[PDB]
């Protein structure tokens, strides 16, 4: 019983027009849109009951429009993308056409608004076998994954063993870290460790992957320049059980 | 102050 | 004019205070075509079908803890909430009526006419009105138009005596009203 | 002994809507469908208190989906015209010169469609009109009144017609000075 | 119209009590919800509250509402690291638009049990590409510094927990691209405890 929305990020060239869809939960009344800007407090969009707009924010209008094609779909539309435009867009849904109830919230879509697509860049994804010492001492294995150079913020970094993804004795940096702090278009860094016993690390028919989800250009933009189309990728480092 | 306005509800479908 | 069939959707909530705010009866109910089909009582405590037709919004609101509970509610949220909101110029709405006493025909003396008391522009709608011969009280022959609504915060009303006047009879009109503290006195003599 | 209600409806094919608080009979307030906003009875009510117009929308969003929903429940079942009874009256005792005001008060009718309109002398008037809203009733049958501000004279008539879907032709009422 | 949340940030010793307060509008007054926001998670409900005076409890969570002063206030008895989040308040009007705070941005320090402070060198990956140091073991107490050196790169403080060996840790990592930087050197500017393990 929960609010889906599609995709989890999106980059966007500014003036460009963009549709975050969203799936309310079915049987629910009202359906709702906030945005938060990074730092700024969560703001009030729009609410839609029984195909019309109910509560719109003094913003939109001039600029955004919903739309409910379908009894499953809820979409917003910015006509023209604006840097200001860049904030994390949360869907909601309420099930009381009185409101006397809480309103139901979508993981939202990271919405990232660029002046040029020129700066954008997957990151590098190297993984570090467990030093040798750490073994000796603690009896303890100590993976990392480094994902550097990317551009914009926000990939998604998962550890794989034999297969499986794996939570457990996994930590990752909330937050990246800048390359070129100075600089305002300056790619990104992350960092994630993964941490198993001795005899785990040891056994050779252990597998060990480290996973980052980017999310670039799309399908249907513009790319001019000699390197590779900086796409929406998973870019991946491996690791193999050593005896030693 | 303000008067409060008691909120209707959807008829069963 | 226009045959097409029409259809209404009306609904009521409704705030019975009695003793102030002391005691309070709280009923939200719904219309469809003149026929109430499903209410809540605060008596009650539930929605209940009034009829057939609210059979379904009877189970299923009362299916509904969160709207079901703003109902059981009401009686303070609502009701008293909005009581105090207004009372200052609601409840304590105090305007003077306007105080006229006329002949209604120009008839002569010895034989009948209508003494006519016009009290007007009053709030609220509770009024006393008395009429006088000479100093006494006249019970009979008093023709009273009733209470009468302006629907702008004002009532009116028109309170006549059936009077075959003397040469020395005087006739005083009194008014009793939550507004004045001295009851109003006009006079009429022939 | 008080009694505050909250009145709203909704009626199709009309599409047309009405919120309102009422006091003892009396109007507090009501929410325009076209502006969007609270209009008080009297001016003086919206400086002493507020109202989000809002809850109001909301409301009435509601009974407009409570509508539809009841209409097909009860197979399509129309509503039955109660005509109105019409009252013509003065707000003080009338005297020639001394401006006054024509109360026209339409009663005990449903639906709460009604088209009013004031005759001086068969004429239409508009000069100084104002009317009420849909006022509710214990019987669940609807009120209005309609105000023409006028100068008494004995060279002239006054008349308010009234048209109703449950009166064959429509209702006038005169008034003339005497 | 504005909702105010006191205090920004808060950080909590895992085990230990917390409490946050909510400023809303005294006016209009219709609900005021409290929202439970995970780092990548949605934010969800925690209450509703609508009766002046009530007070809500969810386990360890509690709320208490005052709509007279325009107050709410939540409880978090014996933090757990599960409830490191940030907690949104939204009041409600007439309407059904919420009104947000900014939010109190909650981190529960967890208890760190067999604190073995070290920094080790991990062997690069092929080859080499970059020198990747990884301080780990350490303490709560123990802050992780910046850089300082605008080459160097050091992530800050990272807790992981081996669920099943009941084992929880604290890591951070320095890395360089060339050729003085080493392991001894790589946490300068952060508090390094004299017992810390240096392999050589
Ligand atoms: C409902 O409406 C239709 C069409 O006028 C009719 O066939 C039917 O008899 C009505 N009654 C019921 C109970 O469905
Ligand atoms: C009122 O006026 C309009 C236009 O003449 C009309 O369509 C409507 O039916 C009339 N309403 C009545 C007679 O109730
Ligand atoms: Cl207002
Ligand atoms: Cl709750
Ligand atoms: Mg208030």
């Amino acid at each position: 019983p929960e609010v889906t929305q599609t995709p989890s990020h999106q980059v966007t060239q500014m003036g460009q027009e963009v549709i975050l869809r969203c799936v309310p939960i079915s049987n629910h009344l009202y359906f709702y849109w906030y945005r938060q800007i990074l730092g700024q407090k969560v703001e009030f969009l729009v609410s839609f009951y029984n195909n019309e707009i109910s509560e719109k924010s003094e913003i939109f209008d001039d600029q955004f429009s919903v739309e409910r094609p379908d009894g499953s779909n809820f979409t917003l539309k910015i006509r023209s993308t604006k840097l200001e435009d860049s904030a994390m867009y949360f869907c909601a849904s309420s099930g009381l056409a009185g409101g006397m109830d809480e309103q139901f919230f979508g993981p939202g879509t990271r919405l990232t608004v660029l002046e040029d697509l020129k700066n954008v860049f997957p990151p590098e994804v190297a993984v570090f076998e467990p030093s040798e010492a750490e073994i000796s001492h603690t009896q303890k294995a100590t993976l990392v994954c480094l994902a550097t150079g990317f551009y914009p913020d926000h990939v998604e970094l998962s550890w794989w063993v034999n297969g499986k993804e794996v939570h457990s004795g996994v930590c990752t940096d909330p937050q990246p870290l800048k390359e070129q702090p100075a600089l305002n278009d300056s790619r990104y860094a992350l960092s994630s460790r993964l941490r198993v016993s001795a005899t785990f690390w040891q056994n050779p028919r252990n597998h060990f992957r480290c996973q980052v989800q980017f999310y670039g250009l799309s399908e249907n933009d513009e790319w001019t320049q000699d390197r590779a189309k900086p796409v929406t990728q998973i870019v991946s480092a491996e690791a193999w059980g050593r005896a030693d | 102050r303000f008067y409060k306005t008691l909120r209707a509800e959807q008829a069963s479908q | 004019g226009d045959t097409r069939p029409r259809f209404l959707e009306y609904s009521t909530s409704e705030c019975h205070f009695f003793n102030g705010t002391e005691r309070v009866r709280f009923l939200d109910r719904y219309f469809y075509n003149q026929e109430e089909y499903v209410r809540f009582d605060s008596d009650v405590g539930e929605f209940r079908a009034v009829t057939e037709l609210g059979r379904p919004d009877e189970e299923y609101w009362n299916s509904q803890k969160d709207f079901l509970e703003d109902r059981r509610a009401a009686v303070d949220t609502y009701c008293r909430h909005n009581y105090g909101v207004g009372e200052s110029f609601t409840v304590q709405r105090r305007v003077h009526p306007k105080v006229t006493v006329y002949p209604s025909k120009t008839q002569p003396l010895q034989h009948h006419n209508l003494l006519v008391c016009s009290v007007s522009g009053f709030y609220p709608g509770s009024i006393e009105v008395r009429w006088f011969r000479n100093g006494q009280e006249e019970k009979t022959g008093v023709v009273s138009t009733g209470l009468i609504h302006n629907g702008d915060w004002t009532f009116q009303t028109l309170v006549m005596l059936e009077t075959v006047p003397r040469s020395g009879e005087v006739y005083t009109c009194q008014v009793e009203h939550p507004s004045v503290t001295s009851p109003l006195t006009v006079e009429w003599r022939a | 002994e008080h009694v505050i209600i909250q009145a709203e409806f909704y009626l199709n094919p009309d599409q047309s809507g009405e919120f309102m608080f009422d006091f003892d009979g009396d109007e507090i307030f009501h929410v325009d469908m076209a502006k969007k906003e609270t209009v008080w009875r009297l001016e003086e009510f919206g400086r002493f208190a507020s109202f989000e117009a809002q809850g109001a929308l909301a409301n009435i969003a509601v009974d407009k989906a409570n509508l539809e929903i009841m209409t097909k429940r009860s197979n399509y079942t129309p509503i039955t015209n109660v005509p109105p009874e019409v009252t013509v009256l003065t707000n003080s005792p009338v005297e020639l010169r001394e401006p006054n005001v024509l109360i026209c008060f339409i009663d005990k009718f449903t639906p709460p469609v009604v088209n009013v309109t004031w005759l001086r002398n068969g004429k239409p008037v508009t000069t100084g009109v104002s009317e009420t809203v849909f006022l509710p009733r214990e019987d669940h049958l609807f009120r209005k009144f309609h105000y023409l501000p006028f100068l008494p004279s004995t060279e002239d008539v006054y008349d308010c017609r009234v048209e109703h879907w449950g009166l064959d032709e429509p209702l006038l009422k005169h008034w003339e000075f005497d | 119209l504005n909702v105010e949340q006191s205090p920004q940030s808060l950080h909590v010793q895992e085990g230990d009590s917390t409490n946050f307060t909510c400023s809303f509008p005294s006016s209009n007054f219709y609900a005021l919800h409290w929202y439970r926001w995970e780092t990548a998670k949605s934010p969800e409900a925690l209450f509703v509250m609508t009766l002046n005076g009530d007070e809500k409890k969810k386990g360890r969570i509690s709320a208490t509402l005052n709509t007279k002063e325009g107050y709410s206030y939540l409880y978090i008895k014996g933090s757990q690291p599960e409830d490191s989040a940030t907690y949104l308040c939204a009041f409600k009007a007439a309407g059904n638009k919420l009104t947000f705070g900014g939010g109190t941005r909650v981190l529960v320090k967890p208890n760190i049990q067999n604190p073995d402070p070290a920094v080790y060198q991990l062997r690069d990956s092929k080859s080499s590409d970059k020198s990747v140091c990884l301080f780990t073991d350490f303490d709560s107490q123990t802050n992780v510094s910046q850089s300082k050196d605008s080459d160097v790169y050091i992530t800050d403080k990272c807790v992981l927990d081996m669920r099943s060996m009941d084992f929880k840790s604290n890591s951070a990592v320095a890395w360089s691209n060339k050729s003085d930087f080493a392991c001894a050197n790589a946490f300068n500017n952060s508090i390094i405890p004299e017992d810390t393990f240096f392999p050589s």
